[PDB]
């Protein structure tokens, strides 16, 4: 249903923006068979994960020293995450280590969601 | 703390102001 | 002092010169109480009497196998090993530094798919009195089961007398979940014992970060040239889910990046067409090249 082809594009733009906490786990039904049987369940868990990443991307986490540069691709993540969210259902001293763990976690998350959209575009559409 | 390049790389640390 | 296996205890010592040892009290494990004596290694010198013995473990001469006796009756044994902490850093003398990827890499691990199996290897220049013990788990808070085989020798290079040894081991996650995003890392722990010196090594990782697919199979040429290949047999399935992207190279260079299993490029004389593979949605390691003569 959710126009898998457009989800594939928005998720691919997310992967590329990122290569520069919620998790999709077994019980989420985001495996290939789980997509076939209950795609609504999996895409619900993806959506909530994106919403959560949107909030982190605009917090006291990505503000403060060392300051984020305007040219940075990290500054465009909030955009691409929000588009995909509609497509489905319309920190004191070392912030540095926590920003890193969040970005590496988001690469892992977007990799799984892309497999979901690729597989549903090839089997569910 | 620009020595982060030795912990996360020169690409990641180039995202921030030093 | 703490127990490795039964009757094998490890004594932590800061290898500071002229440092104090650790006060260790060994106890003879026996119903007896009288006429007890203590010896060390293949020596006959009695080092004390009574059901217990106290020692100041400072050097490697204080380590080793302690035996307690009742005359000619052998009673029990206690093996002592030392874990050296120099400069505040536990010793890493048994294993060699592979220098790739980062500097202090002693354990290198690698997977070919998302099945939960993986191989770790390491290097050493020690040929005698060497024992390895390998365990693994997912997460420290609650260890989830990972089964590991035994470390076995997989390569050796001899340059006169300098001989370098490579050991590998294979592991498999018990209840693996190939499609799931891993929240906790796999820990691989390797115990290394050389004579009386104890070391251990740990490497922590996500399977996704150690992925290196096998090369593409069935690299073929068809002139009209259409280059065609297939996914490696060891890559996870279904491919519509675990997608691969490819790099096609022409070199006596021209590179083409495609998600498709086929591509079209020009062929020069005495050139070669080479394809490699990578996880499409996560920048893992590139596969090794598969090549074919441009002909
Ligand atoms: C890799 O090497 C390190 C360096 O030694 C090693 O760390 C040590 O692990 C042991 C194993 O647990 C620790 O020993 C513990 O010490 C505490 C005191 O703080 C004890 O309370 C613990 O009690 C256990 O053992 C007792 C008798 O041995 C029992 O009575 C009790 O019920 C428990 O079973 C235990 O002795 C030791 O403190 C650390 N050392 C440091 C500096 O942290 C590490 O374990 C090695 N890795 C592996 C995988 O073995």
């Amino acid at each position: 249903s959710p126009a898998w082809t457009q989800c594939q594009q928005l998720s691919q733009k997310l992967c590329t923006l990122a290569w520069s906490v919620p998790h999709i786990q077994c019980g989420d039904g985001c495996d290939p068979q789980g997509l076939r049987d209950n795609s609504q369940f999996c895409l619900q868990r993806i959506h909530q994960g994106l919403i959560f990443y949107e909030k982190l991307l605009g917090s006291d986490i990505f503000t403060g020293e060392p300051s984020l540069l305007p040219d940075s691709p990290v500054g465009q993540l909030h955009a691409s995450l929000l588009g995909l969210s509609q497509l489905l259902q319309p920190q004191p001293w070392q912030r540095l280590l926590l920003r890193f763990k969040i970005l590496r976690s988001l690469q892992a998350f977007v990799a799984v969601a892309a497999r979901v959209f690729a597989h549903g575009a090839a089997t569910l559409s | 703390r620009e020595r982060c390049v030795r912990n996360y790389g020169h690409e990641f640390c180039q995202n921030w102001y030093w | 002092i703490w127990e490795l296996k039964k009757d094998v205890y490890v004594v932590e010592l800061d290898w500071y010169p002229d440092a104090p040892g650790e006060m260790v009290v060994l106890t003879c494990d026996t119903p007896e109480e009288d006429g007890i004596t203590w010896t060390l290694d293949q020596s006959s010198e009695v080092l004390g009497s009574g059901k217990t013995l106290t020692i100041q473990v400072k050097e490697f001469g204080d380590a080793g196998q302690y035996t307690c006796h009742k005359g000619g009756e052998v009673l029990s044994h206690s093996l002592l090993l030392l874990h050296k902490k120099e400069d505040g850093i536990w010793s890493t003398d048994i294993l060699k530094d592979q220098k790739e990827p980062k500097n202090k890499t002693f354990l290198r691990c690698e997977a070919k798919n998302y099945s939960g199996r993986f191989t770790c290897w390491w290097l050493t220049t020690i040929s005698t009195d060497l024992t390895f013990s390998v365990k693994s788990s997912r997460g420290s808070s609650d260890p989830q089961g990972v089964t590991c085989g035994a470390a076995t020798l997989s390569a050796e290079r001899v340059r006169g007398d300098n001989k370098e040894y490579e050991y590998s081991v294979e592991c498999q996650e018990d209840s693996a979940c190939p499609a799931a995003e891993e929240s906790l890392p796999i820990e691989v722990m390797v115990d290394a014992v050389h004579k009386l010196k104890y070391e251990n090594y740990t490497s922590s990782f996500f399977i996704r970060d150690i992925i290196k697919p096998d090369p593409p199979k069935n690299l073929q040429l068809k002139p009209l040239v259409e280059v065609s290949w297939e996914y490696p047999d060891t890559w996870s399935t279904p491919h519509s889910y675990f997608s691969l992207t490819f790099c096609v190279q022409v070199q006596g260079k021209d590179r083409v990046f495609t998600d498709k299993t086929s591509a079209t490029v020009i062929c020069r004389k005495n050139a070669s067409i080479s394809v490699r593979a990578q996880d499409r949605y996560y920048s893992s390691s590139w596969s090794e090249w598969a090549s074919v003569p441009c002909s």
